[PDB]
């Protein structure tokens, strides 16, 4: 029993780090990786992946978070807090003589009865008392409330809804929507872009040309380097002739002219590559209205293939003519003392880009992540039509029903299910403490109307008070609440079933 | 050495060296049928270290 | 020296490790986490695997480890049972050592009680397995072997193993000389993602590698020609010498252009004979993948040489050490080759339908947790290993398990104690007490009280019947409870029993394991 108690404090230590990160208003944790890179995020997945804890039970809470992020992607913070809470409730039961096996058995019967109550609370509604456009707009204002963008949130919702509608509703992913930070400028002046945009890290010469107005530029991928410059290798050539000293400087310009001539016959007006483009080619492209941008990241080049349907070819010989693509309109903005490149009007584009503007780079970073929480609500609305009331609504009723069902159950399983129902109170607790509200007063006041027969009473995140989240427009999908109880119970059953921890050094 | 333009020509040259072993195997199998070949409860076992 | 209790120190060192194996057997038991030297957490129920990963310099522990390998290799069950029986014999022997009894009568007492126990095992068998190999009939023997691991999943996993065993065993009658089942012919695959209900039984070896080429799968025509090439794909060279070197730049043009004509010529001669599949155990060049796309030949690579030997008995292909000789006698035939999504990724499946019956089967498994897939994969190998014990040497006989037999044998052992005169009376009585540890651990791991299950088992198997023929039910075992109201229930209702070949063979191993420890009164080692 000594190692079992040691595993209890190991789960609380990991849980304590994720407590302030629960909720949109929750605090952020600072973790210093061995790479000496500063990483700050409130998402429990990335937090647990950077810890790399050697403890076996603490690693189990990290491994179960990856399964929550894979099959679902939402609730990685709450699944670990709920799983680790059972370790504290089962701590006094071990000293009293109650074995953890009957405790793990009571969880299987409690979750089985809880999943049935989730489907009863989930009501499918689409066109009833709601329109097509106003359905997704009201969901974006939920995550944007109680934020610095609340004044400008009117203009931000229009750009968020258009990002989801620009893609097929059958397949949606958060990684398909690109976001680029623009330092400086007003926040309300941000616009939405249908195509793909990159950072444009190219600082070299060749400005004042390639205007922002294009008609139908041709896009062609690039693999090797088009410039004749050789950075790495070299050779030694020396002659003893006096008059030959002139001609021995004059040669190499002809070497790549053979392969460069085939590029002109193609007529591609867009040149992009994962390698920096030499400054030699930055002139003649302006005569042919050809655009070129160097020092482009590798991740942004994958979106170009999915946009116009291009292809990456090694050389300039076998490039096929049908690999080219074109957009409807081009735009380039100099706001922020930096030129920004973006494509517009691509009907075949499988991705989009949303630009954000602000007063500082750290301010935009909080606005970008606050939008990601709203995107998941808008994305899962069209994917899954079964939603449940969140923000304390569903969490409190699951603990209420287990209190009545435990009265008919006899034996040790009565206090075990009641302990699991009491363990469900940590979720609304941390949400109130991280938002500034007192968790002691709300816990007593919320249980008042909670016994009146209505199961939809939530917790207001703006002004401290008890009420219904239906007016607050707080919606959560049913797949998250169901998989959270199964992932937390399975991870807890593995820790309590191991009495002895053995670690061999090698 | 083995000089072949195609893989089919290699089997003709490789079988030339294999005929030396197959020629001795023809004399071994004849000893089994020479003495009590068709007689029941008879066998022939090769040691071949 | 013996004055310091050296024989007790050898028992106390094992007694501290005895509680580890007491929680192994049974579905309600506990498992131990063992960190491998490679930096990976490995956990399993089977003790024979954990003892191999744990480094223990104690030779007294190695006696039970070597005895455990006898249960793991020769049998498919009893690895956790031999550790409990042999560990208890050392604890009950402390009462005889304290009284001043020599180790001779202790060893001789177990030898006399061993022949008395093995003789009574023939009368403990009521029903006999007919070896029908039916899907419903195999569920009786396989269920208790798959049990005591991942409790609650034994219902779904029972149909997966029972269906794979019927596919391996060929159809034959009245012939017991030639063996049929093979242990290594069943390979289990695991892929993260999915659920348990999506599992199925497929005849073949599932390949999780990418197709590597533009051809995902062949047609639906039966008897696809498959060629297995051991030598990697490269330009045709000479067996004698034939080393390519670089001297002058003029030879560089012949090296690049030479590999294009030679490889294309070798693939043309193979495609003319109708071979639609080429299996290369080694790496495949880049130029070889371009020619196979136009000829419509599926690309398949098998980097593991252990699967090449078992592949010859499935499709019928033979490995060729050379290259460019498509011998028709070395070519195999497979009816169906397709590509399906297993676990979320596109993989090429290898299976068949009717013709060319093969003994190789694969059970596809899916799940979210990676650690849970390791125990289920190892449970199938331990589940199919019991099929070998179903043969003529007492494969049909059975005895009730789950604590039913261990309690019933107590009444028979104590009866022979007063019948045999001499000093053996003390060893016979202690021989039956050592069997009480099995039902006690089942009650502790299930949360039941020690004072509850034990007196209920004795009162169930001991009754007063005015007659010679026994009545009521002798099948009462140790019930997990946690349901219904009170008491126990017949173990035969759930079709859970211990095979006699597993129990009878474990008695000889358990007695010889504790005999070596008790026979060694002194040990000498060096500091390490």
């Amino acid at each position: 029993k000594g190692q079992i108690i040691s595993n209890i404090n190991a789960c609380v230590a990991v849980q304590e780090a994720l407590k302030p990160t629960l909720g949109p208003l929750g605090s952020d944790i600072l973790i210093v990786t061995s790479n000496q890179k500063t990483t700050i995020s409130n998402d429990g997945a990335t937090i647990l992946k950077l810890l790399d804890v050697v403890h076996p039970a603490a690693k189990t809470l990290v491994d179960i978070s990856r399964a929550q992020d894979a099959e679902v992607g939402d609730g990685t913070t709450s699944v670990t807090i709920l799983a680790g809470e059972l370790m504290k409730e089962a701590k006094p039961f071990l000293e009293e003589g109650i074995s953890s096996h009957l405790i793990m058995k009571g969880y299987r019967k409690a979750v089985s009865l809880a999943v049935e109550k989730i489907n009863e609370l989930a009501v499918d509604i689409t066109s009833e008392k709601s329109s097509g456009r106003e359905l997704l707009e009201r969901c974006a204002r939920t995550a944007m409330s109680s934020k610095l963008i609340h004044n400008n949130a009117d203009f931000f919702v229009k750009m968020c809804v258009d990002a989801v509608l620009s893609l097929d509703r059958n397949d949606l992913d958060d990684k398909l929507i690109g976001i680029k930070k623009i330092p400086g400028g007003a926040m309300e002046e941000s616009l939405f872009i249908n195509g793909v945009a990159f950072k444009k890290t190219f600082s070299y010469a060749g400005f004042e040309q390639q205007p922002k107005k294009f008609n139908n530029p041709k896009i062609l991928s690039l693999n090797v380097e088009l410039e004749l410059k050789a950075e790495k290798d070299n050779a030694e050539v020396r002659v003893e002739h006096v008059e030959d000293y002139q001609a021995i400087v004059d040669a190499e310009w002809q070497l790549i002219f053979e392969k460069l001539r085939q590029v002109e016959e193609t007529g591609a007006n867009i040149v992009l590559s994962k390698l920096p483009i030499g400054d030699l080619a930055t002139q003649f492209f302006a005569d042919r209205n050809i655009f070129c941008a160097g020092r482009v990241s590798a991740d942004d080049m994958n979106r170009v293939i999915q946009a116009v349907g291009g292809s990456i070819q090694s050389t300039t010989s076998d490039i096929k003519p049908e690999h080219l693509g074109t957009c409807a309109l081009f735009e380039e903005m100099q706001i922020g003392s930096e030129r920004y490149n973006l494509f517009q009007g691509c009907p075949q584009a499988k991705t989009c880009t949303l630009l954000l503007r602000g007063g500082a780079e750290q301010v935009i970073a909080e606005v970008e992540r606050s939008l990601h929480d709203a995107i998941m609500i808008v994305k899962r609305a069209l994917q899954n039509k079964l939603i449940v009331a969140g923000g304390g609504a569903t969490e409190m009723e699951v603990s209420k029903c287990l209190r009545d069902y435990s009265k008919t159950i006899a034996g040790k399983q009565q206090m075990i299910i009641n302990a699991f129902a009491k363990a469900l109170e940590v979720i609304p607790r941390q949400l109130c403490e991280n938002a500034g509200f007192d968790a002691i007063e709300i816990l007593n006041k919320l249980r008042l109307a909670h016994s009146k027969g209505e199961k939809w009473y939530g917790v207001v995140f703006e002004t401290e008070n008890i009420g219904d989240n239906f007016a607050k427009f707080v919606w959560e999908p049913a797949l998250v609440k169901i998989n959270a109880l199964n992932s937390a119970t399975e991870a807890t059953n593995l820790i309590l079933s191991v009495d002895e921890t053995i670690t061999n050094k090698g | 050495g083995f000089f072949y333009s195609s893989a089919d020509q290699r089997d003709k040259l490789a079988a030339s060296e294999r005929k030396f072993v197959d020629a001795k195997l023809k004399k071994i199998i004849d000893l089994k049928n020479e003495v009590c070949g068709m007689d029941p409860d008879k066998g022939f076992v090769i040691i071949n270290q | 020296s013996n004055a310091d209790g050296q024989i007790i120190k050898s028992i106390a060192a094992i007694r501290e490790l005895h509680q580890m194996c007491l929680t192994s057997m049974g579905p309600c038991g506990r498992n131990k986490i063992i960190v491998n030297h490679l930096g990976k957490i490995i956990i399993t129920n089977d003790a024979a695997t954990m003892l191999r990963e744990l480094d223990i310099v104690h030779p007294a522990v190695k006696v039970l480890v070597m005895a455990t390998e006898q249960q793991k290799i020769d049998m498919g069950d009893g690895t956790n049972l031999v550790m409990i029986l042999a560990g208890e014999l050392l604890n009950v022997s402390e009462k005889l050592i304290s009284m001043g009894l020599s180790a001779v009568e202790i060893i001789q007492g177990y030898n006399m009680a061993r022949k008395f126990t093995l003789k009574e095992l023939d009368e403990m068998v009521v029903g006999e397995i007919t070896d029908k190999n039916d899907k419903n009939e195999l569920l009786k023997m396989i269920k208790p072997v798959i049990s005591s691991k991942k409790y609650g999943s034994e219902d779904i996993l029972s149909e997966l193993v029972s269906e794979a065993v019927s596919h391996v065993l060929p159809v034959a009658q009245q012939a017991g000389e030639i063996p049929y089942f093979n242990v290594d012919s069943i390979r289990v695959v695991k892929i993260m993602g999915g659920s348990l209900s999506n599992s199925t039984v497929i005849k073949g070896m599932v390949f999780n590698r990418e197709p590597e080429g533009h051809v995902k799968s062949l047609s639906e025509d039966k008897k696809h020609k498959v060629a297995v090439f051991t030598c990697p794909l490269d330009i045709a060279n000479t067996e004698t010498k034939g080393t390519v070197l670089l001297h002058n730049a003029q030879e560089m043009l012949d090296f690049s252009k030479g590999e294009e004509k030679q490889i294309d010529a070798m693939m043309k001669e193979i495609a003319d004979m109708g071979v639609e599949c080429i299996v290369a155990g080694a790496g495949v060049g880049e130029l070889a993948l371009h020619y196979l796309n136009r000829y419509g030949i599926l690309v398949l690579k098998v980097p593991s040489k252990f699967e090449l030997r078992r592949l010859c008995r499935v499709c019928g292909a033979t490995p060729l050490p050379r290259l460019g000789a498509p011998t028709p006698e070395e070519l195999g035939l497979v009816e169906t080759v397709k590509t399906m999504e297993i676990g979320g990724d596109r993989v090429t499946v290898f299976k068949q339908e009717q013709g060319e019956i093969s003994r190789t089967s694969t059970i596809i498994l899916r799940g979210a947790t990676q650690n849970n897939l390791d125990d289920i994969e190892r449970a199938i190998d331990d589940g199919v290993a019991a099929v070998k014990g179903l043969m003529k040497p007492s494969g049909g006989k059975l005895l009730p398990g789950a604590g039913a037999t261990e309690i019933e044998l107590i009444s028979r052992i104590t009866k022979y104690g007063e019948r045999t005169p001499g000093l053996l009376q003390l060893a016979i009585k202690q021989f039956a007490v050592a069997f009480e540890v099995v039902p006690r651990t089942l009650a502790e791991t299930a949360g039941l009280d020690v004072n509850e299950v034990l007196p209920n088992l004795y009162a169930a198997h001991n009754v007063t019947e005015p007659g010679a023929v026994k009545t009521d039910h002798l099948y009462k075992g140790v019930d997990i409870d946690g349901e219904s109201d009170e008491g126990v229930k017949d173990i035969r209702e759930e079709n859970i029993y211990d095979m006699l070949a597993t129990k009878k063979f474990a008695i000889n191993v358990a007695t010889e394991a504790a005999t070596t420890v008790l026979s060694i009164d002194q040990i000498i080692m060096a500091k390490k």
